[PDB]
This record gives C-alpha cells, structure tokens and sequence, in this order.
C-alpha cells in the first residue's frame, strides 16, 4: 500500500554472559538501516565505526571522558545488574515438555510411513529425542524440524522416523531436557488402530 | 524481591 | 560459547514516527513499552511480579533515536531502507485434535522494515476474537521477527490462513493451514 521510501535506526544494547556472570560483555550498537555504524565494545574500551558513516560519532564519543568512563561501567551497572533482576525467570526458568506421538499418514502395514514425535511446550530450547525401533536406536531415517521457538518462553520440536511397521513391533520416543530428572518415554505399537 | 531494570541510553550525534 | 544474551533493543522509523523498545532474553521478549499508552508490558504475566521498569526512560531513548536517525538520514544522502520481504510459517501450538483447544502461531521471519499488517483468516474471512500479537523482535542479522496467535477448535470444517502484508511483496502472502485427515 504505502510506496513511500523509509528510513529505521536501531540500537541494540547487548550484554553476553559466559561462565554465569564470571565474564561479561557489554557491546553498544547503533544501525542505520541494517547497517551497524558504531559501536562500543567493552573488551576494546571505545566507540569504533563500522562503517564510514559512523566515523563522526566515533570521534565526537570518543572525545567525551565521562560518556566512555560510563560505557566502562555497563558490565556492572547495566549488564550484572539486570541479569541479577531477571535471573530468577529467565535463566532459572524450566517447563515440561509434552510428548505425542502418532503416524502421519494413516496407511497399512509393510508399507512406508513416517511416525511422528512431537515435542511440544518445553523450556529451555535445549533437548534431545531419541527414537527406538523395539529397543534399538535408529539415527537413520529421523527427519527432524529442529528446535522452533514458539514466541512465548516455550519451544516445540518434530522428530519423525521413517518406519516400514510390521505388527511384531513396538516403537519408542524418548526425551531428555533438563527440567526433568529422568526421560519420558511414549510407545506406539504396530496395527490397525 | 522485587528488581528495577535499567536502561543503557544512546548518545546524541554529530 | 556463551551462556545468555540480554539485548535491550530499540527502533524508530520514519516518516511512519513509529518506534520500540524491548528487552530479548536469548530471543524471546521479556517486555516491551507501548508508546501509545507509556507502560510496559510483560510478555508474560508473571514477570512483572518479580521486576519493574520505569516506562518514562524508555520514551526519552526513543526521542534520542528520533532525533539522531534525522542525522543519519542526511548523512546518508537520504538513503532509504531496502525491503527485505518476510517468510512466513504457519504451526500449531501443540498437536492437532478434533474438537480439543488449540493455538494456530503465525511466525513472520527475516524481514524490514518493522511494519507488518496481519490478519489471520478463517474460510477467507478476517477473525479478531482471542488473537494476540508480539511486538517486532530482533534478529542478529538485524532484520525482525514477529509472531501473531489465534485460538482454535480444529475441525473438518474450517480452513485457516495467515495473510502477511508488507511493502517488499507484490502481493499478499498467505500462508495455509487445514486439518490433515
């Protein structure tokens, strides 16, 4: 609908936390368009362009003692003190995953299918699906979405094998995620139903 | 119990 | 590698004299502050038990940002953004049975600038009732993401879309969704 060329500054303050707090970086970083310009980054200790349109501002910062004196304080002041405020939500924080499972295709027996597992609900986004065939794993064959984060502190993934079921079998999903102390287990067994 | 969070502020131009 | 990132992250855009400010968690919101109403908004709830965020210090960075992107306009001899279309996915929010209470989740990726216009469509007609909305999330390409949620009864009956607006696609995007049977 609207034709008209537009123009977008961002800027992003970032802190990235290593070994709980013991190292953290602080980075300052201002965009025009996509492009960051300038920015501050406290393992050098000054404002630095990026690119030749940030140049003025690096200098002109730069040239200010007190602006940089505070830029040297944000791993403290902005960054451990506001992973002190959230910590106990975010960094702390740990839902169940929810585990179905189900064939994708409704087909008959000795005929290919894709049994799906679904993972659904859990944080944090780290976690591991297993697939066994009777009791043996199977890498091969798993088709998997990857962890796809829902938008709203949650997570999903889909992790399907490909089978051919004979009705001899039992089929096992199995999770593992660090709100839980021991996996959860679902089972699909080979018929009809 | 209850944390402010706080804002880094962006520097004006050249 | 590192353990967490916090990014307060920040926009405006002309000449739509739009603008955010947000606080990302390893890529999910903690907050944002609605510039129209001049409070902050928790993602969730439960936030803002724990913590606070005075809202007023939020509009004066924005005016900051304003100010400075006039600059970097000039600069740039006016310069303008590329549009960047969006990709758009469509995926429930836990698996699909009949009659059982659901979520459709509309993930609108890799895109800018931050205006979207959405509308989730059931049978090819517009539903408002019980969605909700992020506001536009930052991506480390510096590019946005968003996402829009409408609860739903699966049925046979029902087919839904997500219909995507945005200034680099010709055209409407819709993405589809229907009961697998």
């Amino acid at each position: 609908g609207d034709t008209r060329p537009r123009f977008l500054e961002q800027v992003k303050h970032e802190c990235h936390f290593f070994n709980g707090t013991e190292r953290v970086r602080f980075l300052d970083r201002y965009f025009y368009h996509q492009e960051e310009y300038v920015r501050f980054d406290s393992d050098v200790g000054e404002y630095r362009a990026v690119t030749e349109l940030g140049r003025p501002d690096a200098e002109y910062w730069n040239s200010q003692k007190d602006l940089l004196e505070q830029k040297r304080a944000a791993v403290d002041t902005y960054c451990r003190h506001n992973y002190g405020v959230g910590e106990s939500f975010t960094v702390q924080r740990r839902v169940y995953p929810e585990v179905t499972v189900y064939p994708a295709k409704t087909q008959p027996l000795q005929h290919h299918n894709l049994l799906v597992c679904s993972v659904n609900g859990f944080y944090p986004g780290s976690i591991e699906v297993r697939w066994f065939r009777n009791g043996q794993e199977e890498k091969t064959g798993v088709v998997s979405t990857g962890l796809i984060q829902n938008g709203d502190w949650t997570f999903q993934t889909l992790v399907m094998l490909e089978t051919v079921p004979r009705s001899g079998e039992v089929y096992t999903c199995q999770v593992e995620h660090p709100s839980l102390t021991s996996p959860l287990t679902v089972e699909w067994r080979a018929s009809s139903a | 119990s209850k944390g402010l969070f706080r804002a880094a502020v962006p520097s004006g131009a050249s | 590698k590192e353990e967490h990132v916090i990014i307060q992250a920040e926009f405006y855009l002309n000449p739509d004299q739009s603008g955010e400010f947000m606080f990302d968690f390893d890529g999910d919101e903690i907050f944002h502050v609605d510039m129209a109403k001049k409070e902050t908004v928790w993602r969730l709830e439960e936030f803002g038990r724990f913590a606070s965020f005075e809202a007023q210090g939020a509009l004066a960075n924005i005016a900051v940002d304003k100010a400075n992107l006039e600059i970097m306009t000039k600069r740039s001899n006016y310069t303008p953004i590329t549009n960047v279309p969006p990709e758009v996915t469509v995926l429930t929010n836990s698996p699909v049975e009949l009659r059982e209470p659901n979520v459709l989740i509309c993930f609108i990726d890799k895109f800018t600038p931050p205006v979207v216009n959405v509308t989730w469509l059931r049978n090819g007609k517009p539903v408002t009732t019980g969605v909700s909305e992020t506001v536009f999330l930052p991506r480390e390409d510096h590019l946005f993401r968003k996402f829009h949620y409408l609860p739903f009864l699966p049925s046979t009956e029902d087919v839904y879309d997500c219909r995507v607006e945005h200034w680099g696609l010709d055209e409407p995007l819709l993405k589809h969704w229907e009961f697998d049977s």
